[PDB]
RNA sequence: GCUCGCCGGAAGACCAAGGGUUCCUGUCCAACGUUAAUCGGGGCAGGGUGAGUCGACCCCUAAGGCGAGGCCGAAAGGCGUAGUCGAUGGGAAACAGGUUAAUAUUCCUGUACUUGGUGUUACUGCGAAGGGGGGACGGAGAAGGCUAUGUUGGCCGGGCGACGGUUGUCCCGGUUUAAGCGUGUAGGCUGGUUUUCCAGGCAAAUCCGGAAAAUCAAGGCUGAGGCGUGAUGACGAGGCACUACGGUGCUGAAGCAACAAAUGCCCUGCUUCCAGGAAAAGCCUCUAAGCAUCAGGUAACAUCAAAUCGUACCCCAAACCGACACGGUGGUCAGGUAGAGAAUACCAAGGCGCUUGAGAGAACUCGGGUGAAGGAACUAGGCAAAAUGGUGCCGUAACUUCGGGAGAAGGCACGCUGAUAUGUAGGUGAGGUCCCUCGCGGAUGGAGCUGAAAUCAGUCGAAGAUACCAGCUGGCUGCAACUGUUUAUUAAAAACACAGCACUGUGCAAACACGAAAGUGGACGUAUACGGUGUGACGCCUCCCGGUGCCGGAAGGUUAAUU
RNA sequence: AGGACCGAACCGACUAAUGAAAAAUUAGCGGAUGACUUGUGGCUGGGGGUGAAAGGCCAAUCAAACCGGGAGAUAGCU
């Protein structure tokens, strides 16, 4: 049981990219940016809340920043977990 | 039996094996068995204390019975082992009620062989009785210098004492160094000499002999320079001073036993 | 050829880590020094 | 894009470590790249790493570390018990195919497994910080059974030759398929089952151990591979539609047999040797306190569960360690022809041509080739080169520790074709036939397949171990017996070590060594042991105690603190 | 059987000629079942360690490591 606050501050943002579009269209599957604390199964009871929507399973997995450098001066970005769910059979998600 | 190999190859030349048959060709008796691990001579504090000791190979520490205690059961003798943490045999015993354990295989003990602990015990071979119980005269093994301690005299593979006397409360015993002592005559001892005699008319015939042993090599005072040894030094081969020890210490001759709290036991030194 | 510096971060770190630096006094006033330097990296922790 | 060339036990493929975005796409060429650069491991932006079963985490422990109390220590602190950490070792579970520009045992497709809960009905002794078993273990050797894999034939598809020939004994390609489940074989280990008792296993034990007694000779455990299923599937040479020339979608034959065969598996096996070969948990089992008709246990069935972190890329290197796009770096994979071979040569798969080129064709330098006549005259020195080089057979001295020396030395044969023998000796081994306690069985049988070595006859060359590969040999002699070790980076030796010898100490709270100490090593050893010193296989051997040491003695002289 | 033999890997480093290299190259060379070699982790600390002993090695540093401090040591010398 997950509290409704927990849940809402879970789920940061849609991926879009090519790859995420592809697994929306073919396998069922949305690209979602998470809370890097946030675990398998918390994404998914937000998900199942949040968006209406039956979960069969998420996969995650960390990103880790790029560094950069603007200018001279070096500087790292932030690491964000990505976060695949499979979304049951005939589920259309908005 | 000794054996000299024959000379099919420098390093085997000069070999000569002890060849017992009678021991037992197999894995020794696990529950006794525990773990001993290398110390390479070195201390808790990690410093080398002891050199010349190093690697060889891996052995496990067969647990011993030294205290010989099961009085009054009858054990009967399974078979002679090898136990490679010591000259002398080991022999795996089996008393009446079921245990079993290991100790110093005598000389003309063999499978089959009967034996027994106590005060009762008979005086034969391998039997464990109190000295003030064995007749003066006798040859033992495996002796209590304190009682209840367990035997710390004559375990090497072919000792023995031999009982002189016997002065109220002490025997006075002839220790293998030809020492002789005073002991309690309630310590405890084992009738006849320990088994493995030939251990000594074995040669390695080899370095890597040595090694197996866990000996590493000795490298000589006077070949060194002086900072390490008190030999050192000298262009070409020089040795102008007194024998001594790496710490500067008389090595031929110099007495070094200072304990006197012992002496009264000491009936005479060896000679 | 062989040259002295073959890492190892496991190594490193019960060498040189901070938590070895805490487990001896020394080591603490190594760290405190480092602070005090100004240090930005106290210690060789990543 | 087509040629050429190089690697191919790697210069290919996959990991660990280490790195940390170098990966992929677009874009730019100031700087970086030893030149140019449209290119890049460079700049900028965007994208990319998907796990119940892989790894970490986690349970267990080794060396070792920390260490409540504790012991010790001016202080700091040292050692260490109970404990707790510590992999490089032990511990549950997944395979095949498909897919991305970039991930995949992680996504998808199919087919599996695991171990937990929870709920069930069925039953009914469960229970540990304890007992027992197990886990659990060395080197070498030898085979036998296998597979990986490869070759040939068969089959299937395609072909009929840019130049003489090529419808055949011709040419090219393919002929693959998992874990799992069932079977329990080649083979290995062990005698089983029941009853009775017992000073043992810190207590108890129905368990282990030990005694007896009965009865049956088959009982159990283990075990590669094969076979069956998995699979009416997948994959499949290439054909056929579209084409952003990157590819996408449809489709799809055969898919067998024999032989050979590992260093891989059975094998943690067997045989043997001495130098005598982790631990703990998981796992099985036994009970104790307990509880007692409850819980707990096992039984299937249902459901839930498996979190977290890693997953890109390089990884014998341009990405790690070397200041560099400069030698070092552990593991796994191991095709063909020749070959003993993981050597060597040429090749496959795959990957590269080493990030300055173009000319010229002086000296001199480097690395190579050949050389009349001589053949060590060179030189400190045959340094370096040259030479030898294989298999089989013949043959082989002194001396010897009888093992050696010895591959001593020195010689002969060696290609191809035919015949012996349309392929032999051998190896393998199908049908058929017989037996049978019935199976992965046993006999007989020999088809087919494979296949040396030799002899005889012929034949070509200057040359047949034809290339690569591949000992130079002998004689006298010093030193060191020998195999070993050594000055990382001018010394590899006659130096060190060595087995052996001798002396000497040390009676165990050993001597000695590290420690203001506690303690630790010595050693869970005990004089057939341990320490120190010298000598240094083996053989024949091996006067002086005055000096300095050490050992013993203590009559006298001298002699501290003290008084 | 073997601190047995020939010989790749692997470990080394006797001869030779020659910065890509703060010790390498190529051609040869020794060992190659052992006193072998190697990965991972652990322990020994500076008058200390370790040393088959060369005063060798202890982070390209060794007849006393490196870092910081006494410290502006002292310098009848340049």
């Amino acid at each position: 049981m997950i509290r409704e606050e927990r849940l809402l501050k879970v789920l940061r943002a849609p991926h879009v990219s090519e790859k995420a579009s592809t697994a929306m269209e073919k396998s069922n599957t949305i690209v979602l940016k998470v809370a890097k604390d946030a675990t398998k199964a918390e994404i998914k009871a937000a998900v199942q809340k949040l968006f209406e929507v039956e979960v069969e399973v998420v996969n995650t997995l960390v990103v880790k920043g790029k560094v950069k450098r603007h200018g001279q001066r070096i500087g790292r970005r932030s690491d964000w977990k990505k976060a695949y769910v499979t979304l049951k059979e005939g589920q259309n998600l908005d | 039996a000794v054996v000299k190999c024959k000379p099919t190859s420098p390093g085997r030349r000069h070999v000569v094996k002890v060849v017992n048959p009678e021991l037992h060709k197999g894995k020794p008796f696990a529950p006794l068995l525990e773990k001993n691990s290398k110390s390479g001579g070195r201390n808790n504090n990690g410093r080398i204390t002891t050199r010349h000791i190093g690697g060889g190979h891996k052995q496990a520490y067969r647990i011993v019975d030294f205290k010989r205690n099961k009085d009054g059961i009858p054990a009967v003798v399974e078979r002679l082992e090898y136990d490679p943490n010591r000259s002398a045999n080991i022999a795996l015993v089996l008393y009446k009620d079921g245990e079993r354990r290991y100790i110093l295989a005598p000389k003309g003990l063999k499978a089959g062989d009967q034996i027994q602990s106590g005060v009762d015990a008979a005086i034969k071979p391998g039997n464990t009785l109190p000295m003030r119980n064995i007749p003066v005269g006798s040859t033992v093994h495996n002796v209590e210098m304190k009682p209840g301690k367990g035997g710390q005299l004559a375990r090497s593979a072919g000792t023995y004492v031999q009982i002189v006397a016997r002065d109220g409360a002490y025997v006075t015993l002839r220790l293998r160094s030809g020492e002789m002592r005073k002991v309690e005559a309630d310590c405890r001892a084992t009738l006849g000499e320990v088994g493995n005699a030939e251990h000594m008319l074995r040669v390695l015939g080899k370095a890597g002999a040595a090694r197996w042993r866990g000996v590493r090599p000795t490298v000589r005072g006077t070949a060194m320079n002086p900072v390490d040894h008190p030999h050192g030094g000298g262009e070409g081969r020089n040795f102008g001073k007194h024998p001594v020890t790496p710490w500067g210490v008389q090595t031929k001759g110099k007495k070094t036993r200072s304990n006197k709290r012992t002496d009264k036991f000491i009936v005479r030194r060896r000679s | 050829m062989k040259r002295t510096f073959q890492p190892s971060v496991l190594k490193r770190n019960r060498s040189h880590g901070f938590r070895a630096r805490m487990a001896t006094k020394n080591g603490r006033q190594v760290l405190a020094r480092r602070r005090a330097k100004g240090r930005a990296r106290l210690t060789v922790s990543k």
